[PDB]
This record gives C-alpha cells, sequence and structure tokens, in this order.
DNA sequence: AGGTAAGCTA
RNA sequence: CCCCCCCCCCC
DNA sequence: AGCTTACCTGGTG
C-alpha cells in the first residue's frame, strides 16, 4: 500500500534522526562506554540496533 | 626488469608492549643474522647519533619516538666507525664481503650502482620512522 | 568509498540498504550487499569442509 | 551469589569489584624518573605537602629508612576517574606496592583529596648505576602488581 | 623528555650524578665531555598519550576534497568555513572527538564537550 | 612501650591543623589555646578505633589532616565540626565522605554512571 | 582485624570440609562436630590473640559400626594440621613415626603452602599404612557438594567382585576413575577400587555408572 | 569490471627529469630541520627527494597528463597529511576511467 | 594456514 | 579443475 | 623454555 510505504520510509527517516543525535551526542563526547567497550565499540552496538529496529 | 633481484628487507622491532630495552634490527640478505640499524647506517657512513637520529626522526621536537631510539643507540654503541661496521658484517676478506651486499643486494631498487649511501639512508630511515609510527599507533 | 566524504559514520556511509528489493539498490546499496552477500558464500565453502571432517 | 542475597544488589556488585582484575598499570597516566638528591625534601614544589604529610610525621623510627635511600625518584600519576572508577584508595594502592617490594623500596604518596594522584619511590640501598634499575622496578610495577581481583578474571558483568 | 647531544662528537648524551655537589650532569661515552642537566626530569612513560591527535595539520589542508565541511563559526576569528578531521590518534579506545580547522585563520577547535581544550 | 613515641608526634600535628584552619572561622561567620585542646580529643578518639578487642590508623591521620585543612570547599564542612557535629563519628567516618563538597558533586555523577554500564 | 579475619575464616571452612571427607569416609563424626560454627572454633583453636593455633586442631577419628561390617580391616585415621607453612624434613619424621607406633592405618597432612622433597620421600616409607597430603586452600571448598559432582561409593572387594560377574567384565572394560582425580582423592581410592556413581538421568530419573582407579 | 584496464608500464626518467626542473631538491643533500614541513617525493617507490611547494608541482603534474605530456596511465598521488607525493610509471597496476 | 604433540637445540 | 548442495532465517 | 614440524583438511563426476 501507498500509504503502508509512507509509514515504512518516515520510520526509516526516524531511526536515521535517532542514529545522527547519538552521532551528535558521541562527537560532544556526551557518550558514555558499556562495560568492556571501547566508546566507539558503545556507539556502534547503538547505531546497528537502531537500524535492525528499523527494518523490523 | 634486469635479473629480478626479489630480496625483501625486514626491519623488525624487538621487544613487547610494556618490555624493557625495545630494540630495533634489520634482516639483510646473504647475512644471517638481524643487524641493529645503528650499525647499517655506520656502515653506510652516518657515524654519529643525532645524524643517525635526524636520518630517522624529522622533527626534533617529538620526545615519543626519540625516547624509541634511546635503546638502538646504545644496541649499536660497541661499533663507531665504518670499517667496525663493515666487520661486524662478518678479516679483510668479511670487511669487502660486506660493501658488496650493500651496494648491489641492500635496497637493490634506488641503485646498485655505488656512491648512493645518503639516498638508501635517508630511505633506511624513512621504514624506522614508519616503523615507529605504527607502533606509537600514531 | 570514494563517493562519501572522510569520517562518516552514517548509516548510508556504513552500509544500511534502506530499499526494499521491489523499488531496488542504489549503486552503493548494491556494492555494500555485495561485500555482505560474498562473506556468505565464503563461510559456505568453508563450513561445508570443517562440518564434513567432523563428521567423519 | 549466597542463598540468602539472591536479589542483594550490593552483594553482587561487592563480589563483582572482589573478583574482577585490577593492576597497577590500570591506574597510572605515566611514570617518571627524576634526580631528587636529598630524599628529606624535593625538588619539585608540586609535592612540598607530599613530604609535609607521610616524609613528616611518623617518623616511624626516623632515619627509619636510613634516610641513605636513593636520589634517584620514581613518580607515577594516577587517573582520578578510573581510580574512583575501580574503588581505589591512594592508601589502598600504596599498601600494595609498599607490600610487593617490602623494605628495599620507601614509599610515599599524594592523598586521594589532593588535586594531583602521585606515588613516590625510591630504593632502599644495603651497605653507583641506578639508572636502569628503576626502569626494571616500574616495569614490573605497571605489568605485575595487582591491586584488587583475582588473576584471569578479566572483565565482570552484573545479571538479573 | 627533550634531550641533548655532546657538542664534539655529536653522539647521545647519558646521566652521572656528581655526588660531591649534589647536582646532575649528562656526559659523553666516545669522549670526556660533561654538562649540567636543565631539568630534573630523566625520564618520562605516558600510558594514557594525547599526542597526535592533530597529527597531519599542514597548511594546505583546506585543498583536500576527501575531508568533509561544516558552518561551525570559528571561536578566534568567526568563520563558518571549516575543514574536519577525527583524532590521528590511530588507537583502539579513541574518542569520537572532531577537529576543526580554519580556512580563514588556520587555528583547530573541538566540538568537545567534557574539558576545556587548547591543543 | 614504642607506641607512646609514636602517638605523640600524630597529635603534634592536629594543632597544627587546628591553628591554620581555625582563621577562615574568624574571617567568615564561626585562640591557638583553643586548637591544642581541641586536637587532643582526635588522638584518643581514633585511638578507640585502632587494637580492637586485643596497623590502620597512621593513614586515618592523614585523612583527617588533607581533607579538613583543603578549604574553601571544605572549610563549608570544616565550619559544621567546630560548631557541633560529631567529634565522635568523624574520626571513624574516614573515606570519601571527607572530600570536598566539589569533588563529591563528580564522585556522584561517576559512580551512578559505572552502574549504568556494567549492570547488562 | 583487617585479613587476619579472613585467614581465621578460610582455615574453618576448610576444617569443616575435612571433618565432611573423614564421615564420607566413613569415620565417626557428628554432623554437630561438622556444623560447628566459626565463634566456637575461635573459642577453641586460637591463643590469647586470637591466631589459629593448628598443632592443637589435629585429630583421631575412628570407623562407625556400618564400616566396620563392609570393611573389616579398615583402621583408624589420623588428621595433622601444621603452623609452619612450608612443612619441613624434621616435621613429617615426627609425624610418620606416629602413624607407625599407634599403628594408624591412614595418615592424612593438611599444609599451608608446601611440604620439602624430602619429607614429601618419606612418604610411602611405612606401609601398610598409608598418608595423604592435601593443601589447606584445596579444603576450603568442599567440591563433592557441588551441582555437577553425582555420589561415588567405594564398593567392598566383593562388592567388586560381584559387579565384575554379573556383567561378565574384565577390569579393563570398566569404565575409569584417575588416582588425582578430585573425588578419588576425597574418598581417598586406591587403585584396583571401584565407585558406583548414582546420578540423575533425563531419561530414567536415577542411572547407576561404575568406575575403577587408576 | 568492463571499463577497467592494467597499466602496461611507461618510463620514469622523463617523470624524474621533469621534477628535478620543478623544484625537486635531490635526496643527497636533505636536512630535515632545515626543511621540516618538505613533502617527500616518491618515483616507483623510489624516494628522490623533496619539494617546497608539493600544491604548485601537483597542479603542473595533472595538467601535463590532462593534457596528454604525462602518459595518461601514470598514477600520481598527493597525501597532504602525510606529507607525501607518489608516482607510478609501474606495470600491473588496474585503473578505470572516470 | 592451524592446532597439537613430540622432539630437541642454547 | 569445475560441477554438486547452497536448508533455515531478522520480527 | 620456545623454537621447529608432521598430521589432517565435505561429496560426486
Ligand atoms: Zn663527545
Ligand atoms: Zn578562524
Amino acid at each position: 500500500d501507498g500509504p503502508t510505504m509512507r509509514e515504512i520510509t518516515e520510520t526509516i527517516a526516524e531511526a536515521k534522526k535517532k542514529v545522527l543525535d547519538v552521532t551528535k551526542e558521541a562527537q560532544a563526547n556526551l557518550l558514555t562506554a558499556k562495560h568492556g567497550m571501547t566508546l566507539r565499540e558503545s556507539f556502534e552496538d547503538n547505531v546497528v540496533r537502531f537500524l535492525n529496529e528499523a527494518r523490523d | 626488469k634486469g635479473s629480478r633481484f626479489i630480496s625483501t628487507l625486514q626491519v623488525k622491532l624487538y621487544g613487547r608492549e610494556g618490555s624493557s630495552a625495545r630494540t630495533i634490527k634489520a634482516t639483510l640478505p646473504y647475512i644471517k643474522q638481524d643487524i641493529p640499524i645503528v650499525i647499517i647506517f655506520r656502515a653506510l657512513g652516518i657515524i654519529p647519533d643525532g645524524e643517525i637520529l635526524e636520518h630517522i626522526c624529522y622533527d626534533v621536537n617529538d620526545w615519543q619516538m626519540l625516547e624509541m631510539l634511546k635503546p638502538c643507540v646504545e644496541d649499536g654503541f660497541v661499533i663507531q666507525d665504518r670499517e667496525t661496521a663493515l666487520d661486524f658484517i662478518g678479516k679483510e676478506k668479511r670487511i669487502q664481503y660486506a660493501k658488496d651486499i650493500l651496494q648491489k643486494e641492500f635496497l637493490p631498487h634506488i641503485t646498485q650502482l655505488e656512491g648512493f649511501e645518503s639516498r638508501k639512508a635517508f630511505f633506511l630511515g624513512y621504514m624506522i620512522n614508519r616503523l615507529l609510527l605504527c607502533a606509537l599507533d600514531r | 568509498l570514494p563517493h562519501f566524504s572522510k569520517d562518516d559514520y552514517s548509516p548510508e556511509s556504513k552500509g544500511f540498504v534502506e530499499n526494499s528489493y521491489l523499488r531496488g539498490l542504489t549503486p552503493q546499496e548494491f556494492f555494500f550487499h555485495a561485500m555482505g552477500g560474498r562473506e556468505g558464500l565464503i563461510d559456505t565453502a568453508v563450513k561445508t569442509a570443517e562440518t564434513g571432517y567432523i563428521q567423519r | 551469589l549466597e542463598p540468602g542475597h539472591a536479589a542483594d544488589q550490593e552483594q553482587a556488585k561487592l563480589i563483582r569489584s572482589a573478583i574482577e582484575h585490577t593492576t597497577l598499570k590500570s591506574v597510572t597516566i605515566a611514570s617518571e624518573i627524576y634526580y631528587d638528591p636529598d630524599p628529606r625534601s624535593t625538588v619539585i614544589p608540586e609535592d612540598e605537602e607530599i613530604i609535609q604529610l607521610h616524609f613528616s610525621l611518623l617518623d616511624e623510627e626516623a632515619e627509619q629508612s636510613f634516610d641513605q635511600q636513593s636520589p634517584w625518584l620514581l613518580r607515577l600519576e594516577l587517573d582520578r576517574a578510573a581510580m574512583n572508577d575501580k574503588d581505589l584508595t591512594m592508601g589502598q594502592v600504596g599498601e600494595r606496592i609498599k607490600q610487593t617490594f617490602k623494605n628495599d623500596l620507601f614509599v610515599i604518596w599524594s592523598e586521594d583529596n589532593d588535586e594531583k594522584l602521585i606515588i613516590r619511590c625510591r630504593v632502599v640501598r644495603p651497605k653507583a648505576e641506578e639508572d636502569h634499575m628503576l626502569k626494571k622496578i616500574e616495569n614490573t610495577m605497571l605489568e605485575n602488581i595487582t591491586l584488587r581481583g583475582v588473576e584471569n578474571i578479566e572483565r565482570v558483568v552484573m545479571m538479573k | 623528555t627533550t634531550f641533548r647531544f655532546c657538542r664534539d662528537c655529536n653522539n647521545m648524551l647519558y646521566p652521572r650524578e656528581d655526588k660531591e655537589n649534589n647536582r646532575l650532569l649528562f656526559e659523553c661515552r666516545t669522549c670526556s665531555y660533561v654538562e649540567e642537566a636543565g631539568s630534573p626530569l630523566v625520564y618520562r612513560h605516558e600510558l594514557i598519550t594525547n599526542i597526535g591527535e592533530t597529527a597531519g595539520v599542514v597548511q594546505d589542508i583546506g585543498s583536500d576534497p576527501t575531508l568533509p565541511r561544516s558552518d561551525r563559526e570559528c571561536p578566534k576569528c568567526h568563520s563558518r568555513e571549516n575543514v574536519f578531521f577525527q583524532s590521528q590518534q590511530r588507537r583502539k579506545d579513541t574518542s569520537m572527538v572532531l577537529f576543526f580547522v580554519c580556512l580563514s585563520c588556520s587555528h583547530i577547535f573541538t566540538s568537545d564537550q567534557k574539558n576545556k581544550r587548547t591543543q | 612501650e614504642k607506641e607512646h613515641k609514636l602517638r605523640y608526634n600524630a597529635e603534634k600535628m592536629f594543632s597544627t591543623l587546628f591553628s591554620k584552619f581555625i582563621v577562615p572561622e574568624t574571617i567568615e561567620a564561626k585562640v591557638i589555646s583553643i586548637s591544642q585542646e581541641f586536637a587532643h580529643n582526635l588522638e584518643e578518639e581514633l585511638y578507640k578505633a585502632c587494637l580492637n578487642v586485643e596497623k590502620i590508623y597512621t593513614e586515618k591521620v592523614r585523612s583527617l589532616y588533607s581533607n579538613l585543612k583543603d578549604k574553601k570547599n571544605l572549610e563549608l564542612k570544616a565550619h559544621v565540626v567546630e560548631g557541633k557535629l560529631p567529634l565522635n563519628k568523624l574520626v571513624n567516618m574516614n573515606a570519601s565522605e571527607l572530600a570536598n563538597p566539589d569533588l563529591q558533586e563528580f564522585k556522584e555523577k561517576r559512580d551512578k554512571i559505572i552502574l549504568e554500564n556494567f549492570i547488562v | 582485624d583487617q585479613e587476619n579475619e579472613r585467614n581465621i575464616s578460610r582455615l574453618w571452612r576448610a576444617f569443616r570440609t575435612v571433618k565432611e571427607m573423614v564421615k564420607d569416609r566413613g569415620y565417626f563424626i557428628t554432623q554437630e562436630e561438622v556444623e560447628l560454627p566459626l565463634e566456637d572454633f575461635k573459642a577453641k583453636y586460637c591463643d590469647s590473640m586470637g591466631r589459629p593455633q593448628r598443632k592443637m586442631m589435629s585429630f583421631q577419628a575412628n570407623p562407625t559400626e556400618e564400616s566396620i561390617s563392609k570393611f573389616p580391616d579398615m583402621g583408624s585415621l589420623w588428621v595433622e594440621f601444621c603452623d609452619e607453612p612450608s612443612v619441613g624434613v624434621k616435621t613429617m619424621k615426627t609425624f610418620v613415626i606416629h602413624i607407625q607406633e599407634k599403628n594408624f592405618q591412614t595418615g592424612i597432612f593438611v599444609y599451608q603452602n608446601n611440604i620439602t622433597p624430602s619429607a614429601m620421600k618419606l612418604v610411602p616409607s611405612i606401609p601398610p599404612a598409608t598418608i595423604e597430603t592435601f593443601n589447606e586452600a584445596a579444603l576450603v571448598v568442599n567440591i563433592t557438594h557441588h551441582e555437577l559432582v553425582p555420589k561415588h561409593i567405594r564398593l567392598s572387594s566383593d562388592e567388586k567382585r560381584e559387579l565384575l560377574k554379573r556383567y561378565r567384565l574384565k577390569e579393563s572394560q570398566l569404565p575409569r576413575i584417575q588416582r588425582a582425580d578430585p573425588v578419588a582423592l576425597y574418598l581417598g581410592l586406591k587403585r584396583g577400587e571401584v565407585v558406583k556413581i548414582i546420578r540423575k538421568s533425563e531419561t530414567s530419573g536415577r542411572y547407576a555408572s561404575y568406575r575403577i582407579c587408576m | 569490471s568492463l571499463m577497467s584496464c592494467i597499466s602496461v608500464g611507461t618510463d620514469p626518467m622523463p617523470i624524474i627529469t621533469f621534477l628535478s626542473e620543478w623544484g625537486m631538491e635531490p635526496l643527497e643533500d636533505y636536512v630535515p630541520h632545515q626543511s621540516p614541513d618538505a613533502t617527500r617525493v616518491f618515483v616507483n617507490g623510489v624516494w628522490h627527494g623533496v619539494h617546497r611547494n608539493p600544491a604548485r608541482l601537483m597542479e603542473t603534474l595533472r595538467t601535463l597528463r590532462r593534457k596528454g605530456d604525462i602518459n595518461p596511465e601514470v598514477s600520481m598521488i598527493r597525501d597532504i597529511r602525510e606529507k607525501e607525493l607518489k608516482i607510478f610509471t609501474d606495470a600491473g597496476r588496474v585503473y578505470r576511467p572516470l
């Protein structure tokens, strides 16, 4: 459905802003790393999660 | 093109992370052992340190890299002139044999000619700079 | 890819395929999916031989 | 966890901190070697209060360390975030070094409070050439000495 | 650290104690040279290194097309002309801080909100 | 026997602490005779802690000194000590609770953040 | 107090486990003797300073009436604790003679850190009597108490004979327990002895296996 | 790929000659603290010397190839951050048109 | 290439 | 040297 | 102790 496609695209779009936000959060050093993880290892886990939640 | 001298030069960083006296030695073709870089430079005619150090670390401010080279100076300290350096690459028979290896087999690209010790020195120096840059996580 | 700017941690740069198979993949989406797909074929060949011996 | 402490999160935290491996390297910023000749005083004015608290009173059998120690100083700077993170005292850390090298290493430290976290170490000479000996002792210190935890147990995570 | 060489043979200078006057000297082990030490510091370790972050900031940094651009005003000249990179320290742990170079004054500044940095 | 010599030097720096720390009370809303007497009320108070039932102590003297000395953030807490705040509980206090309210700001922000990242 | 408290706990924890093992081994020990509380242990085996006096801890254990029926030749046991972290050859001889004179069947030596290679050589020196060595640390936790550790039962020579008859077995054909195995050590298994292992089964509920010592 | 080609191998000496004629100081006479910013110039992994204004040099070479004067198959890179200029006459390099 | 388990050189 | 088979599946 | 070194590595046509 055309309406279903809109709902899909916005779902991807919001996950993309969500991701941009956590990227801005990490660039301003306001990001705190999870146990046994690089600040970067942490960020990537968050990003991957956001996108995989999105495709589902 | 020309004979195809497939000789690969290895410049090794001995000692591991958080290990006392991290020395640097290079493996030359037709010489069993890995010679400490400082000797290879003195064999090339670059005799003082800070002239050998000048060829490796270009910024005379990078204290990190310079302290990374203090052990190399100690390892090489035992030799002080070109003869003593050519001889370590072995009498009279060994000194002559050494000159030949450094001329035709050590860094054969660049030249296999003769009087290009400075051109091959700065190159070895470039390798050691590149080695230490990765070791210091840069 | 040489089409991207340096230090780009975005969904697009790091390989997010936003598009469906019906809509079709962009050249970039196509190439990342191409790398992802290649990985699969390798651990297929690998697992096929490893798993075989395990049985023996 | 013990049958009676199944939901006690504090019991979990307490074991977690007691089992996880922690080395002196984990809390060190940088190590340094200085020529500080008279041990009864200091060239570094930053440490003026460090000598004024411990080299001070006591005085636990003064000269105590014979004071005929070593002119070569080994100085370690510890990370405030990392110390509090793994929950450690300057006194705790100091006692681990003091107990590792026994009486052949005179140790002092800046207090938890102080703007800078410092551990001052001097070799104990019985009755020339020491520069190498300190680089040997700092390599031991960082790579060896365990401050907290069980060896091999590297990362410890809580779970409900 | 920042060490010297022997004027006379340019060789490395090794430490030595003048026990009589309680001062440090640096001697040449290839000749009879000696000189008073400048600082009491001899060796510096550094486990957590922060030097190698702003590496390769040549004045031609702007002429790299691969480098991205931002519209953040300069904290010294106030220009919305920047070329930005990430920490050149090629260590695993390294934070994702951004270093901005002005293309109207050639001065570096970060997006870091945890520290009041001037390097 | 040797303990007495050690215990004497302990009270000595407490009066030193109470002579150049007692000034910010008079400089901002609260002489050496008051210090010596008040400094004694810690030496034997901390002695109740060590050699229990039947080593720790010396390190607890330094913690008491360095922190109560601090100022101008820790003098606001040191003001409470001279103006009715347990001189009995402050001896067996010893930890991060002695530290600056400015230091405690960051210590609280830190601790509560570790717990979020290792609770998985 | 500091870290004296932890050493006292550990030593008492290991004392319990020794008593647990001695009881399980056949010998007469009460659950009251076993479940002895820490405050009582302190008040019995610690000096004026409240510091552990191991020499006092050493005890004698005699087989139960039940044990006498299965293994008639099972004699009495002696358990010794030493206050020397490194147990010297001069101390080991003192122990060996105790077992020989009082004609003990088994002797167990609980040590702190080590026993001299000199001392550990005069161990098989007094047959038919047998000497055992346990590090205090290994005894802190009773491994037999674990989830994964099923009940092992030492079989009589007659019980072993029967197993072999009833399955038409040669000793080679039985599954094997290693002599140095924690449970083999706990029960003081000698080579050739058989252990009946009764474990729970997701298929049958209860399954009995057997292992012979090596 | 359809539009990809592989370098046949060209002559380095004309580029080497052009370079030294365009501000390339020889390696034989380099003094690192005298020329600290200096960009390292490599013709087929052979370090030849250093150049003081790499920006203008790079332009000249690029304009030379585009015109035809430097063979089109010859690869030339300027790693501004690493202070390096690598050039390849080299046979075997895989290339694509853009 | 890779994990092992003999086998033995400084 | 190819061929062969290349299940399943994010929720 | 830490070098070296032989042993194997899916199926059919
Ligand atoms: Zn000299
Ligand atoms: Zn600017």
